Formats: structure tokens, sequence, C-alpha cells
């Protein structure tokens, strides 16, 4: 619902928002890993 | 050994919780946050987010991780206490 309890979140958004920013987003996933993620 | 946030406020958290930092390495935390990075940047891959719209993106951000936190669908440990240790130290900051 439109802004949720507290500004937690708000600023968990931007927080990782500026990891993928720079690059600390970035990840890679194996078979299995995207298996259980994905679930294919 | 890595790269540093963008917000000097949010960085100071980022520097400052080892716990946080241990959550973001591995692959399944760093694959979900992904997911909602997404959103904020964008609603649909055809582009949005001109001048506004960033707000409303907020919302659909969190609605990923309210499935990801204490009491979701596909809530992870790890993005439990991410959040809850991210959010520890921004509600620690504010006077």
């Amino acid at each position: 619902g439109p802004h949720m309890f507290a500004n937690e979140n708000s600023q968990l958004l931007d927080f990782i928002r500026e990891l993928g920013d720079v690059g600390l987003l970035e990840y890679e996933l194996s078979q299995q890993e995207k298996d259980v993620l994905f679930g294919s | 050994m890595n790269k540093t946030l963008k917000t000097k406020a949010f960085d100071d958290i980022y520097q400052n919780s080892a716990e946080l930092q241990e959550l973001l390495k591995y692959n399944t935390v760093k694959f979900h946050l992904a997911k909602v990075y997404r959103i904020l940047s964008s609603t649909v891959n055809d582009g949005s987010s001109g001048k506004m719209n960033s707000d409303l993106q907020k919302e659909l951000a969190v609605n990923y991780l309210n499935t990801l936190r204490y009491g979701g669908i596909h809530y992870n440990e790890a993005i439990e206490e991410f959040c809850q240790i991210l959010l520890d130290k921004l509600n620690a900051v504010k006077k």
C-alpha cells in the first residue's frame, strides 16, 4: 500500500539501488542456484 | 575491497555493518535485491521515470520486499536480517 509502515523500506530501496548503481549488486548464478531462485 | 555507496548517510551503514555485508555476499540475497533494483530504475522496459514516477516505483519496490521480509512467501533468512540490520542503523542515525 502506497508508502508502507515507517520510512525504513523507502531508505532500503534506495540503499539497494545504490548497490546496483556502483556495482555491488552484480552477481552470478550457477545452474543449481538458478533452479532454487527462478525455479528453472 | 569493493565499491562504496553514493550517499554518505547510507555509506555509513554499509561500512559499519559487517553482519550486513556478510549477508550481501550470498547470491541468493544478491539476486533478490537485483529484482527490486529493476523497479526503482523502471516499472517497464519501455522507459518510465522522467521527472516523477519514482515515488510510485517506491511502492512497487516495497511490494517485492514485503514478500522477502519476515512472514513473506519466498522470504529468506539473509534478506530478513538484511533489512533488519540495515534499517536498524537507519533508525539509529535519526538523532
